[PDB]
């Protein structure tokens, strides 16, 4: 596939690392 | 060893570079069509 839709994903920057940020909060707190 | 270590560096070197030669082509060719 080309590369039309890899530009949202740096268009939504924000919006990504809340969503890893938001994992790491629930892993360290699930050890 | 130090004979896989670098065919194995060389080819790596290359590939990564060969995704910035079109990744600089393509994204200009996406870009203000």
């Amino acid at each position: 596939d080309l590369i039309d839709l890899l530009v949202q994903l740096w268009r939504g920057k924000m919006t990504i690392i809340i969503s890893v940020i938001v994992a790491i909060a629930l892993a360290i707190g699930y050890l | 060893k130090k004979a896989i270590t670098l065919i194995l560096a060389v080819l790596l070197g290359g590939m990564v570079g060969a995704g910035i030669v079109l990744g600089r082509n393509a994204l200009r060719n996406y870009n203000a069509k």
